[PDB]
């Protein structure tokens, strides 16, 4: 048997919280733009590895992230630094790099998200 | 690394 470990923390009730106009812009436009992508679907979610059949993909994947949990972490007002929510988008797409092989669609989905991602972080807000 | 996920429609 295999099991999928627990999903990313998304509240941290012991650090303080704030709303600045970045963490918006991020929640607001950055996720939201990505989400929206016809590519988005395989990254809402925590990799399902039992659903999918990918018993290696926590073997090699320690430090997993995806769209969904950065999505509730900005609601859960996780995020105190709008470079903290970057480092978790990053993640996401290195995790994707790492696992899967090049030339793969996920992998073709992966750059074209982040190539809109990095667009949408050129106009990050004051 | 990892055994993958094949097709996604592309």
């Amino acid at each position: 048997s295999h099991m999928n470990p627990p999903p990313p923390e998304t509240s941290n009730p012991n650090k303080p919280k704030r709303q600045t106009n970045q963490l918006q812009y991020l929640l607001r436009v950055v996720l939201k733009t990505l989400w929206k992508h016809q590519f988005a679907w395989p990254f809402q979610q925590p990799v399902d590895a039992v659903k999918l059949n990918l018993p290696d993909y926590y073997k090699i994947i320690k430090t997993p992230m995806d769209m969904g949990t950065i999505k509730k972490r900005l609601e859960n007002n996780y995020y105190w630094n709008a470079q903290e929510c970057i480092q978790d988008f990053n993640t996401m797409f290195t995790n994707c790099y790492i696992y899967n092989k090049p030339g793969d669609d996920i992998v073709l989905m992966a750059e074209a998200l982040e190539k809109l991602f990095l667009q949408k972080i050129n106009e990050l807000p004051t | 690394s990892g055994r993958g996920x094949g097709g996604x429609g592309l």
